[PDB]
């Protein structure tokens, strides 16, 4: 079980930030798909640094 | 009206530490590498972060400050190394034989081999810059006076300098008054073009006309007297055009027929020098101020007489065109891009006709003997003059994304333009064609005709003659108003549509350039290139807002690279990418007019006189049967004088050499850009991030590469900077061999 | 001399008919 | 409104020239229409080709010149003929039923402007050779 | 409906507009009640002016009357224009608002097309879908 | 020493060539700027210029940028080949061995010095048995350079400008008569890389092989 | 005519949405939860393929993916 603000990693492999670390900003407290909210120190090509992962794609390196 | 703010702007450094503070964007930090190049692309359009039009027009006022220091500080350099590190003196003694020179290098690993033997006692790098001849036609006959304009330049420098700290961040003009047009052009006209070219005048009477007439007559650079000792020895002043015993009442009295002697209407060329004659520019620069002077009250004031150019607009509209100009002034007054677009087309215009006016009119004397300079003072103002032609349909198509109004320009000249584009363009589309066949399919028939043997069937002067009758015609209306429509002039404007021809020491001065077949195909080439250069740059400026592909472009910017791969794809659409796709098409335009220019008068204009009166040219007459195809564009003009710019390593010109293989590279280095797109890159650099971050040390700062739309632009100041380059390598290397 | 016919044949006559062959083939329809 | 109104737009001087020009006009048959435009242009296509060719001064100049022109009258009955197989494939309707619109007699064009067409290149061969 | 016949605005230009693809198959028009007499650019040329209307507007394609129905709610802020697309020689009326409603506003009543149950790095293979009437990308 | 530095000019061309040919087949299923290319093919435009910009993103745009490297890289090869031979065929191997250790021996004693009879095969003193090579030389730089109009310049500019052209045609009588049957439009964006580079590299070889033939066989 | 796609990882934001200058694009009520939305493509016989609604997608890497299709009259965008 993941926790806000708890460092992650990911495991989306289409995803900019593949294998490296996150932090969570808020987890959504419902059945909402991909409810897990991870912010980013480094920003993709679209200049974001957050988006929505699952609990599948995220771990609890810590 | 004058009313000023006092301190908008406190003068710290707190800003300095912040990169891009201007800009709410840019006043965050950088996420990426593309935060770099954002930077430094829109510190200079004032008109995008800040939206006040009062706070962008004091920062447009300043920047001409800065702007006008930069070139005072240049000026203070080219004076200086005038005075210490130049051969001006002895040049004076003898401005044939002995080579203007500067620029003495210093004895490192071997570029003092560039110092060469230019003349006299001297080793330097001969220049081109016509710094000499400009410096006799002011008078300037010691370094003491070039010492003095180069502390004179640099107070100047600081002088804008401190006047673009004090109207910016002590005491800044409001909105109104730079909005005043008609009282800023009463006084540009009157105190910047009138009393400059009446001062100028005013020099060119008392110090530069005393000083010549001694050099004509040949004493010594030495014993010539002083230029303040013609305003006190009055009696030194009347030994040579003695009309100075009598002072100014020969101009009060309006007995101006007295001074027909230093302001005289000679009109043509120096037997002694092969310039321009200063009494005619005396007389000159006096009728420009006059003509210059009264212009400037012309326009409305604060005292009730005057014409306003508001009301020339109003009241100057037809039945074909609607409300007429009815909107223009207040287009004028409120964009300063729309200003910006009409000032740089008539000041690269300008330019052009600079350089066409001077080798054929030398202003300066011994300039028309040094081929060395005369060619290279023209190829230098058609390119900066053209470079200004292309920033005209920039700055233009800048107007129509954001200055534009549809409320204001409602039946107007704007809008009816903007409602026939099609007409426009379509029409321009097929003299672009036209013009593109019936001039460059004229030397693809001569190609081919004189590969398959048959000269008799090309466009020649021995063959199908296609004279330029029009030219000719124009050849034989100026070459004969000497005496019968310009009656008081004793010669002609210029020698090059006919007369005799001006020897000084042994070289042609000046000859008329007579026009043939082979004329009649370049002149042609130049309109057919100038046309397609009009057809990308109104394309841009016509369609910056909306299309039948994209009605929206307007909402997306002056400055974006695509709207996608869909409708087909449109890639280029901006009216940025006009002006990208124009600077190619001014670079095609302008080389062939240098080429043209080149060859012209190296075969037909400039060459030895003997001492008989025969002519024998530089290379000897062959622009009239071997400019008629493109092999003879490639082998007696680019393959054979390109024969001074390879051969020159161990001399000299050993730098030129290097700057023309040093711009075929760049050039070359352009394609990588050009040729290229931004997606391959960000994928090499995304294997080249990985080993960075294998290693540990991947920066914070994202590596990423550079922007479509930068892209575009890093290749094309390579392409230009690439091709320029090589042919400013190839024309010095060239004419300071053989002229 | 049978160069001097054949030439004109495949260099004009028979590109000629070629591309008249293949012009009416792309613009039919069904 | 669509199309813009211009003060030179639709005047009767330039407008009347349209609808007399054989390729508007109400009571041709296109056979007819066609002979007409053949006739036309045959008689300039010989223009530049006996004074521009590869063979000027000769017997020799008239003859070979006006031999191209009729060249290009049949290169051009080719191309009638394969811009009508290609714009009429079942000779497709359209709203206003003109020769150009829907072809519907467009065989008759073509032959009629290769008859026009070689004929005014022979006819203009009579006044340069002959006459 | 379309309601034409309606006045076409106070114009009289635009060589860039409404040629012959409009008289054989589908042209378009917008049609919008313009509050005041303003002046507003085109997606053809600039100007016209909004008449009181009942204001309509036959343009090229359907690009060009969504460009020009954002300007008409961005610098006018008149919300109700109506765009189509015409009878017997054009395809479908109503183009937009479909719904009724604004397509970026949500409606219940609306049915999900184009959706895909996954992510697209769970797409399948091309090679997974070699010699078959599936596409690699549809559910 | 001049055997040296080209062998490690070719040595370059071989690893560039490679490299973006690897780099271009090892991302062809995708990437971090495009994680689901597989899905468009080998050959697509691009994918907008979202996400910072993506021109040239496909595999075949990587196969169209080595087209440029082998080429340069073969004529490094043959420009080798045959300044080399050149020399040893004249028995006066000197010149090779001497200027070759510098570039500007490159383009004076090889490519100025060997085109003298080339450029000479037609001029307005009469034409040679060189008239051929020295048409096809010209031929090959304006068709080099017209594929560089395709290259520089995009869809975008000459779909805008062909709108005209067919407003043009539809609004001038007796030429409204007469009706396309396909609609013109502008290349395509993959299409105009393949036409560009078709003409580069068609003009690429024609010039060099004009060069090569007529230089060779006019001194022996 | 081009295929627009939409995958299960939309936000809802709506901003594809509004960047669509055809309007191929519209929310609709998502079933998953009964509270938030998803894009559709329910026009996509007018789609461009412009691709200015991916560009508008804030999640990284797209929830709606333009695959560029068959060409036709209104899809290259021509007036003509
Ligand atoms: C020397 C005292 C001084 C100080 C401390 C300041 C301080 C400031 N100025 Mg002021 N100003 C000054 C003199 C000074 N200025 C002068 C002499 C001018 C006339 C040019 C101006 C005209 C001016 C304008 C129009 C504006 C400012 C602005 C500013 C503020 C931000 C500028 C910044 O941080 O970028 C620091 C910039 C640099 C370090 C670069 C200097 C560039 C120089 C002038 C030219 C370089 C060209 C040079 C030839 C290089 C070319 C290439 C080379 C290889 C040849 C900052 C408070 C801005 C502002 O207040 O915004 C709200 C603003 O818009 N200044
Ligand atoms: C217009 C701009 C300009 C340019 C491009 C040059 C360029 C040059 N100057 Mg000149 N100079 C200029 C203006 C310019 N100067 C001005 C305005 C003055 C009066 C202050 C001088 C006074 C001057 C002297 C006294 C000398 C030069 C020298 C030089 C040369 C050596 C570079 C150097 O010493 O920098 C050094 C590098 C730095 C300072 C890095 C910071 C170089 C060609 C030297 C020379 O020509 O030697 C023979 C030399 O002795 N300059
Ligand atoms: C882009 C930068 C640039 C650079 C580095 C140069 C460099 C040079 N110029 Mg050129 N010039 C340029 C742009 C440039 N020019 C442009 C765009 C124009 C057209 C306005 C000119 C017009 C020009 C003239 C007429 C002359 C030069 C000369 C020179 C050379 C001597 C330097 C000098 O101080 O002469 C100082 C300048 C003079 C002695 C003549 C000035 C007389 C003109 C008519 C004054 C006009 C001023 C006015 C404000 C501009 C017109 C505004 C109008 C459109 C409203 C030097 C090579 C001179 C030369 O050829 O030397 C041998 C020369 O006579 N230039
Ligand atoms: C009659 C006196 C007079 C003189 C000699 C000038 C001279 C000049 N002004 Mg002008 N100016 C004047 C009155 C005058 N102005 C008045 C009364 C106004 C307000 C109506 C202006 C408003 C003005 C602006 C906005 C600008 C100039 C600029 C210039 C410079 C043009 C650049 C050049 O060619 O060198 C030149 C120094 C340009 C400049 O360099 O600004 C620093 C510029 O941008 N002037
Ligand atoms: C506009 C700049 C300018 C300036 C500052 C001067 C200044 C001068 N002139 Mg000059 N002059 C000028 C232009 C100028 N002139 C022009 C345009 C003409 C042709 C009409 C003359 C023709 C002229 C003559 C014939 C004489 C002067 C003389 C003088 C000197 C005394 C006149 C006086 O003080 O009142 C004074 C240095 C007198 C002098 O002392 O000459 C050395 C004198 O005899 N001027
Ligand atoms: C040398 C290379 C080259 C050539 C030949 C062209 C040619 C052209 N450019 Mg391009 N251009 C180029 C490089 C080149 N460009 C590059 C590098 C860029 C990137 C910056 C561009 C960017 C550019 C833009 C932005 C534009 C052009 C336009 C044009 C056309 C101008 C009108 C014209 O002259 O038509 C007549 C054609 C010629 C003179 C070509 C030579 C034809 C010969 C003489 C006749 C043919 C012989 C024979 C019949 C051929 C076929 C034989 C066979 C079928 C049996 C012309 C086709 C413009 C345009 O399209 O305007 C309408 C335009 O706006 N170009
Ligand atoms: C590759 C095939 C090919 C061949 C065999 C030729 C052959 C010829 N061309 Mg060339 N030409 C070609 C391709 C070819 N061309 C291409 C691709 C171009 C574009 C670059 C040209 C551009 C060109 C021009 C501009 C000219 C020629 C001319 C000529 C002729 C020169 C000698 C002559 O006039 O005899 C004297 C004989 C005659 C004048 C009459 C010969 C027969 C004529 C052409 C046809 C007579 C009508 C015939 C009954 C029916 C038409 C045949 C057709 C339906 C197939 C020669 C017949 C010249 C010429 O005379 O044009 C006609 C000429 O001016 N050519
Ligand atoms: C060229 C002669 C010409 O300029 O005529 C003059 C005419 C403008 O005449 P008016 O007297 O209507 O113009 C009044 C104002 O427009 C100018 O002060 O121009 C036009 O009709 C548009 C030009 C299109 C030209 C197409 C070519
Ligand atoms: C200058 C001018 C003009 C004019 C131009 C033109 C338009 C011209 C053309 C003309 C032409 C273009 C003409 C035509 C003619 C025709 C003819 C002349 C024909 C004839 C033929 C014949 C007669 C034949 C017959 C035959 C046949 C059919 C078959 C059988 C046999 C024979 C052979 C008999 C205009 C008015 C515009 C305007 C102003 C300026
Ligand atoms: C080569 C190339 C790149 C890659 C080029 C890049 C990313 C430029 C980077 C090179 C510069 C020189 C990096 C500079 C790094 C530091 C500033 C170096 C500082 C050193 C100090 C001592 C001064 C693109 O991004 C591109 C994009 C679109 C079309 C064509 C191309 C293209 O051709
Ligand atoms: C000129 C140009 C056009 C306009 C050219 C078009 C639309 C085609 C013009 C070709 C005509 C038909 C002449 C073709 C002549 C060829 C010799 C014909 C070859 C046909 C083969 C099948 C043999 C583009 O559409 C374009 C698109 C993208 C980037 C660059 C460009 C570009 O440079
Ligand atoms: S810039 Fe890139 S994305 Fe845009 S059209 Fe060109 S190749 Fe496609
Ligand atoms: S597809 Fe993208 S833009 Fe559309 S609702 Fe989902 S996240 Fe927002
Ligand atoms: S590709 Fe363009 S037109 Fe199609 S749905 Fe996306 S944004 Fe809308």
């Amino acid at each position: 079980m993941v926790q806000r603000g708890s460092k992650v990693r990911i495991l989306r492999k289409e995803s900019y930030w593949y294998q490296e670390i996150g932090t969570v900003a808020s987890i959504d407290q419902s059945g909402i798909k991909y409810p897990v909210i991870v912010r980013f120190e480094k920003v993709n090509y679209s200049n974001v640094n957050s988006n929505n992962f699952s609990l599948d794609e995220v771990v609890e390196v810590e | 009206k004058i009313v000023i703010d006092k301190d908008p702007v406190s003068t710290s450094f707190d800003k300095w530490a912040v990169p891009g503070h201007f800009s709410r964007t840019l006043a965050k930090g950088p996420k990426t590498t593309t935060w770099i190049w954002n930077l430094h692309a829109d510190v200079h359009d004032f008109d995008s972060y800040t939206s006040d039009l009062e706070e962008v027009s004091r920062k447009i006022f300043s920047a001409h400050f800065g702007h006008l220091a930069v070139v005072f500080i240049w000026l203070s350099g080219a004076y200086f190394h005038g005075a210490r590190f130049s051969n001006y003196e002895a040049w004076l003694s003898n401005p044939t034989t002995i080579k203007p020179s500067a620029q003495v290098v210093w004895p490192i690993v071997g570029q003092e081999i560039l110092n060469g033997d230019v003349g006299g006692g001297f080793q330097g790098i001969q220049i081109t810059s016509g710094l000499f001849q400009m410096w006799r036609a002011s008078g300037i006959t010691t370094e003491l006076q070039l010492y003095v304009t180069a502390i004179g330049a640099l107070v100047m420098a600081a002088l804008m300098l401190f006047a673009g700290w004090f109207h910016y961040h002590k005491a800044a003009p409001k909105l109104e008054w730079f909005q005043n047009a008609e009282s800023m052009m009463n006084h540009h006209l009157g105190g910047l073009f009138g009393l400059g070219s009446l001062s100028w005048a005013g020099h060119q009477i008392h110090v530069s006309l005393p000083v010549n007439k001694l050099l004509d007559s040949g004493v010594s650079p030495q014993e010539i007297p002083l230029p303040h000792e013609f305003i006190l020895n009055k009696d030194l002043i009347a030994q040579l055009y003695p009309s100075f015993g009598q002072g100014l009442t020969p101009f009060f009295t309006l007995n101006w027929n007295e001074y027909s002697d230093f302001l005289t209407f000679k009109g043509g060329l120096n037997p002694v020098t092969g310039g321009l004659w200063l009494s005619d520019s005396a007389h000159h620069h006096l009728a420009i101020a006059v003509l210059f002077i009264v212009a400037g009250h012309m326009y409305r004031t604060n005292w009730g007489i005057g014409h306003s150019m508001k009301e020339m607009y109003d009241s100057h509209k037809g039945p074909f065109t609607g409300e007429g100009h009815k909107g223009v002034y207040e287009i004028f007054t409120n964009s300063w891009h729309a200003q910006l677009s009409l000032n740089l087309a008539l000041f690269g215009s300008l330019s052009i006709i600079v350089a066409h006016h001077m080798y054929s009119m030398p202003p300066y004397p011994y300039l028309a003997t040094d081929y060395a300079t005369s060619l290279c003072l023209f190829t230098h103002h058609v390119w900066i003059g053209g470079f200004l032609i292309v920033g005209a349909g920039a700055h233009a198509a800048i107007f129509m994304v954001r200055d534009y109004d549809p409320a204001q320009n409602y039946n107007n000249l704007v809008d009816r333009v903007l409602r026939h584009r099609d007409a426009i363009i379509s029409h321009l589309n097929w003299v672009c064609i036209f013009l593109g066949f019936h001039s460059f399919g004229l030397y693809i028939h001569n190609d081919t005709m004189r590969a398959l043997g048959r000269p008799q069937d090309m466009f020649s002067d021995a063959a199908i003659q296609l004279q330029p009758v029009f030219a000719q015609w124009v050849q034989g209306v100026n070459s004969a108003a000497a005496g019968n429509t310009a009656p008081n002039a004793l010669a002609n404007a210029s020698y090059a549509f006919g007369g005799d021809i001006v020897s000084v020491g042994g070289k042609v001065a000046m000859m008329p350039i007579s026009l043939g077949t082979a004329d009649f195909l370049v002149h042609h080439i130049h309109a057919f290139t100038i046309h397609v250069t009009v057809l990308i740059l109104l394309k841009g400026v016509l369609f910056a807002r909306n299309s039948r592909l994209i009605p929206d472009k307007a909402n997306l910017g002056f400055r974006f690279p695509c709207d996608g791969p869909g409708r087909g794809g449109t890639c280029q659409v901006s009216a940025w990418d006009h002006v990208f796709l124009g600077l190619f098409w001014m670079y095609n335009s302008l080389s062939v007019v240098l080429f043209h220019f080149s060859w012209k008068m190296q075969s037909d204009v400039w060459g030895n006189v003997t001492a008989d009166g025969a002519v024998s040219h530089i290379t000897g007459n062959n622009f009239a049967q071997g400019a008629i195809t493109i092999n003879g564009w490639l082998r007696d003009f680019l393959w054979a004088q390109a024969s001074q710019v390879i051969q020159s390593y161990g001399s000299a010109l050993s730098a030129y050499g290097l700057m023309f293989l040093g711009a075929h590279f760049i050039w070359a280095f352009s394609l990588m850009f050009l040729f290229s797109g931004r997606g391959y890159w960000q994928e090499l650099i995304e294997s080249i991030v990985w080993a960075h971050n294998k290693l540990k040390f991947a920066p914070s700062i994202q590596p990423r590469a550079l922007s479509i739309t930068q892209g575009r632009a890093v290749g094309v100041a390579h392409y230009l900077l690439g091709g320029i380059a090589t042919t400013w390598s190839f024309f010095h290397a060239r004419i300071i061999s053989v002229g | 001399n049978l160069p001097s016919i054949l030439v004109p044949m495949v260099g004009i006559v028979l590109p000629a008919i070629v591309m008249a062959l293949l012009f009416v083939y792309i613009e039919t329809d069904e | 409104i669509g199309h813009l109104s211009t003060p030179i737009s639709n005047s009767s001087a330039v407008n009347g020239l349209l609808a007399n020009l054989p390729a508007y006009r109400k009571g041709l048959t296109p056979r007819l229409r066609g002979l007409e435009i053949g006739m036309a242009h045959g008689y300039f296509l010989t223009g530049p080709f006996v004074e521009l060719g590869p063979l000027r001064n000769t017997d020799g100049g008239i003859l070979y010149g006006s031999l191209s022109a009729v060249g290009l009258v049949v290169i051009l009955t080719a191309c009638l003929a394969l811009y009508g197989k290609a714009n009429f494939s079942g000779s497709s309707k359209s709203k206003d039923a003109t020769l150009w619109e829907s072809g519907e007699g467009w065989s008759d064009f073509v032959s009629g402007w290769l008859i026009g067409g070689a004929g005014s290149v022979g006819f203009a061969y009579l006044l340069l050779q002959y006459i | 409906t379309l309601n034409l016949n309606a006045p076409t605005p106070i114009f009289g230009g635009s060589t860039g507009g409404l040629l012959r693809k409009a008289e054989v198959e589908e042209f378009y028009s917008i049609t919008w009640t313009g509050k005041s007499e303003t002046v507003f650019e085109l997606p053809t040329g600039g100007a016209a002016i909004m008449r009181a209307g009942e204001n309509l507007l036959r343009l090229a394609r359907k690009e060009q009357c969504i460009a020009l129905g954002a300007q008409l709610k961005d610098k006018f802020k008149i919300t109700d224009y109506k765009i189509y697309r015409v009878y017997p020689s054009g395809e479908v009326q109503f183009l937009h608002p479909k719904d009724g409603v604004f397509p970026e506003k949500v409606n219940p009543g609306r049915v999900a097309v184009g959706s895909n149950k996954r992510r697209i790095g769970q797409n399948p293979d091309p090679a997974k879908l070699k010699f078959k009437g599936q596409e690699t990308f549809d559910s | 020493p001049g055997d040296f530095l080209v062998h490690h000019a070719i040595a370059l061309g071989l690893h560039t060539t490679t490299l973006i040919l690897v780099k271009g087949a090892l991302d062809a299923r995708g990437s971090k700027l495009m994680p689901d290319k597989k899905d468009f093919g080998y050959s697509f435009p691009c994918d907008g210029p979202g996400r910072g910009g993506t021109c040239d993103i496909s595999a075949w745009d990587a196969f169209y940028l080595a087209v440029f490297w082998m080429l340069n890289t073969i004529g490094w090869t043959t420009f080798y080949w045959h300044w080399k031979h050149l020399g040893v065929w004249q028995g006066n191997v000197a010149q090779f061995n001497e200027s070759s250790t510098y570039l500007m021996g490159w383009f004076r004693d090889y490519l100025w010095l060997n085109s003298s009879q080339l450029i000479n095969g037609y001029n307005p003193f009469g034409m040679n048995n060189l008239s051929v090579w020295a048409w096809m030389f010209l031929f090959g730089h304006l068709i080099w350079a017209t594929g560089f109009m395709f290259l520089i310049s995009w869809r975008g500019y000459w779909q805008e400008l062909i709108e005209t052209l067919v407003w043009a045609h539809e609004r001038t009588p007796l030429a409204n008569l007469v009706r396309w049957k396909d609609k013109p439009v502008a290349l395509s964006i993959v299409q105009a890389r393949l036409v560009g580079l078709a003409h580069f590299a068609v003009g690429y070889i024609v010039t060099y092989a004009a060069f090569l033939i007529a230089s060779t066989a006019s001194k022996f | 005519a081009h295929t627009v796609k939409i995958y299960d990882t939309c936000i809802g934001c709506t901003q594809c949405v509004r960047a669509c200058p055809t309007d191929v694009l519209e929310m609709v009520p998502w079933d998953g939860c009964r509270a938030n939305q998803i894009a559709s493509a329910p026009r996509t016989e007018d789609c461009v393929g412009c691709k200015r609604c991916e560009s508008a997608c804030p999640t990284d890497f797209l929830s709606i993916r333009v695959y560029l299709g068959a060409e036709t009259t209104r899809s290259m965008g021509l007036g003509y």
